[PDB]
């Protein structure tokens, strides 16, 4: 037999959309902790 | 939006470095010391 | 009872049939053999672990 995994398609769907919004909205601080509030052209003037 | 205040905090983690090192005779597992059993292992040699 | 088993289905202890002493069962002796050199260049004389 096969099992299905617990954390399903949508889910995974779902959890990666969060890494694609948060990275559009808030950028280096969607993962370095609290998320902010910030332009994304500021974002990558931070990057770049 | 910028941070003003902050916290700090201590987490942990951990994980292993070594293993129980052990050690298997074969005459007192697969024999018992039993006359019988030590000269059939000759049969399969120096497989221990 | 007569004879007890370990936590593994071996008999360890035993009852004298004779005396109602009872007694514990041990192995003989077994081990490994090691051998300390200090280098056939360097000797003839070993230590044995
Ligand atoms: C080790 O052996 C070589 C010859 O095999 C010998 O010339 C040398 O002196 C030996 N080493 C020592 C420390 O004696």
């Amino acid at each position: 037999t096969v099992l299905p995994p617990l954390l399903t398609d949508d889910m995974i769907a779902a959890y990666t959309a969060a890494l694609v919004s948060g990275t559009a909205t808030a950028g280096w601080t969607f993962g370095a902790g609290a998320a902010l509030q910030i332009p994304f052209a500021m974002q990558m003037a931070y990057r770049f | 939006a910028i941070p003003t205040n902050f916290s700090i905090s201590i987490t942990t983690e951990v994980m292993p470095v070594s293993m129980a090192k052990t050690s298997v005779d074969c005459n007192m597992y697969i024999c018992g010391d039993s006359t019988e059993c030590a000269n059939l292992l000759l049969q399969y040699g120096s497989f221990c | 009872q007569q004879f007890g088993r370990d936590v593994s289905d071996f008999t360890d202890s035993v009852r004298d049939p004779k005396t109602s002493e009872i007694l514990d069962i041990s192995p003989c002796a077994f081990g490994g053999v090691s051998v300390i050199t200090p280098g056939t260049n360097a000797s003839s004389e070993v230590a044995v672990l």
